[PDB]
């Protein structure tokens, strides 16, 4: 703001403000039995398997 | 000691007779008055509470 006063009248000013970026890593774990990835490749033609 | 409708025209216009400063630590008497803003009316009225 122009003022009309006595004192110093101030420039304005510029501010650089410099900011980051926060990283976060999400991890979940699942098992797989043996006995399930075994008869998923197995070759199959009765109709129990 | 003038008439009281020139007192008036005072009240607002002229900073009164040396009031205290604003934000400092030890109360410092006012001077310059770049941004002063000051109503006190227990100077014209001659009271304390």
């Amino acid at each position: 703001i122009a003022h009309g006063d006595g004192r110093r009248p101030n420039k304005q000013r510029q501010y650089i403000v410099m900011k980051a970026c926060n990283k976060h890593h999400i991890g979940a774990e699942i098992e797989l039995a043996a006995a399930d990835i075994e008869l998923l490749f197995a070759e199959k033609e009765t109709p129990l398997d | 000691n003038r008439g009281l409708y020139t007192l008036v025209n005072e009240y607002s216009a002229r900073l009164a007779g040396a009031p205290a400063t604003s934000t400092t630590d030890l109360q410092y008497v006012v001077v310059n008055g770049t941004d002063v803003f000051l109503d006190q009316p227990c100077h014209m009225l001659q009271e304390a509470y």
